[PDB]
């Protein structure tokens, strides 16, 4: 019920050490990505942290 | 559950 956070990370293909990311994979590597931080809750993992803060990277209209 | 992550609590 809490969303199965035990899955795969894409990094390593395997199972261990893993975070849910809430706008990404349901379950994705927090070792791999080197994080030393965990928090709690919807987190970004720098991948989608990465996007969000070059925001709309074409202008509209 | 278990300690799948690593869970130091910051606080
Ligand atoms: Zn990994
Ligand atoms: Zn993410």
């Amino acid at each position: 019920q809490d969303g199965r956070n035990d899955f795969y990370c894409w990094v390593c293909h395997r199972e261990g050490q893993v975070l849910c990311c809430e706008l990404c994979p349901r379950v994705y590597h927090a070792k791999c990505l080197r994080l030393t931080s965990e928090p709690e809750g919807d987190w970004f993992c720098p991948e989608c942290e990465k996007i969000t803060v070059a925001e709309c990277i074409e202008t509209q209209s | 559950s278990t300690g799948r992550v690593k869970k130091p609590h910051r606080y």
